[PDB]
């Protein structure tokens, strides 16, 4: 587990390897989007210190089941795709480190899985709409943008030190 | 033309268009912005709107340190948009620092880098990177990356050693992320310490 705060690559080269994923631009992509509303009340909120550890491991195993689809793959480039799998399958054993041992991360109730849940829900309705744009190149750009924006936010708990107050 | 540049002034993000003038010639622009997760809320900068000005900062206006913002000009001809360009910018690739002013002083056996940051409390902004100080004595080439925490709140000093008399270092301010893609080299200054 990671107990002191040193420093942080993990997430780093995950966002960089979604960068690099790019096919096209965002801005025009002004038609395959909409608001997936991502949990964050069940991520930023309570969930801090270990907290939200169970829950990013399980958001993790969604974001590669999701990208190491047939669909996926063949949307976006395998070479890139391979160090992605491998990255998250690096985090993913980094995460679940910490509930190897016996740190206090499964303390909590019910809640520690309803976070899951509601990332579970989440990427849901990301498949119904990828399934409703037959998984287009435009829908991919958007639906990456929000895993981009949700996994930023994941892990954002200790890299976030703008406001103590 | 439609090039968008962004830099970094001081922790502020300054963004300027190039915009090429073949017959019709623009004098005045708008600039709008969102955020990456969902390109619906389309927002406008304060008096970087209709304005004649070529460039555009802001201080808070980008809360999301942590994302892409998106960014789209309006090209006005007069009273009439001719055309209009869509790009993107990631923070976390890009974050061009270069107007930070950096000082370095040779000794006889030893170097002093002293870059000037802009005095602020890093527990009062998220600023998540790797300053890396380049070093080339004598042609070789070197980086060190240091512990950026507590130390990019005001004058970066940074000692380099084990090194001889008569030695040239072309010294560099540049930043790390994810990788080594946010290779912001800024102009190179060259010193010579003491020779033998």
């Amino acid at each position: 587990c990671d107990l002191p705060q040193t420093h942080s690559l993990g997430s780093r080269r995950t966002l960089m390897l979604l960068a690099q994923m790019r096919k096209i631009s965002l801005f025009s992509c002004l038609k395959d989007r909409h608001d997936f509303g991502f949990p964050q009340e069940e991520f930023g909120n309570q969930f801090q210190k270990a907290e939200t550890i169970p829950v990013l491991h399980e958001m993790i195993q969604q974001i590669f089941n999701l990208f190491s689809t047939k669909d996926s793959s063949a949307a976006w480039d395998e070479t890139l795709l391979d160090k992605f799998y491998t990255e998250l399958y690096q985090q993913l054993n980094d995460l679940e480190a910490c509930v190897i041992q016996g740190v206090g991360v499964t303390e909590t109730p019910l809640m520690k899985e309803d976070s899951i849940l509601a990332v579970r829900k989440y990427f849901q309705r990301i498949t119904l709409y990828l399934k409703e744009k037959k998984y287009s190149p435009c829908a991919w750009e958007v639906v990456r943008a929000e895993i981009m924006r949700s996994f930023s936010l994941s892990t954002n708990l200790q890299e976030s030190l703008r406001s103590k107050e | 033309s439609c090039t968008f540049k962004i830099s970094l002034r001081n922790f502020r993000s300054i963004l300027s268009w190039e915009l090429k003038n073949h017959s019709i010639v623009p004098t005045h622009y708008t600039l709008l912005y969102t955020i990456m997760s969902k390109p619906e809320d389309l927002k406008v900068v304060k008096n970087c709107a209709n304005t004649t000005r070529s460039f555009c900062d802001l201080t808070d206006e980008w809360r999301s340190t942590h994302e892409a913002y998106v960014t789209v000009l309006e090209g006005f001809s007069g009273n009439t948009t001719l055309f209009s360009c869509s790009h993107n910018f990631w923070l976390a690739i890009d974050m061009s620092f270069e107007p930070p002013e950096f000082e370095i002083v040779g000794f006889t056996n030893h170097i002093n880098v002293m870059v000037k940051f802009p005095s602020i409390v890093e527990e009062e902004l998220q600023f998540d990177l790797s300053l890396v100080i380049e070093e080339q004595s004598e042609g070789i080439v070197k980086k060190h990356k240091p512990e950026i925490k507590g130390n990019m709140s005001g004058n970066f000093t940074y000692i380099i050693d084990k090194l001889i008399p008569n030695t040239n270092y072309c010294v560099s301010v540049y930043l790390e992320h994810s990788d080594e893609q946010a290779v912001i080299k800024s102009p190179l200054k060259c010193t010579l310490l003491p020779p033998g």
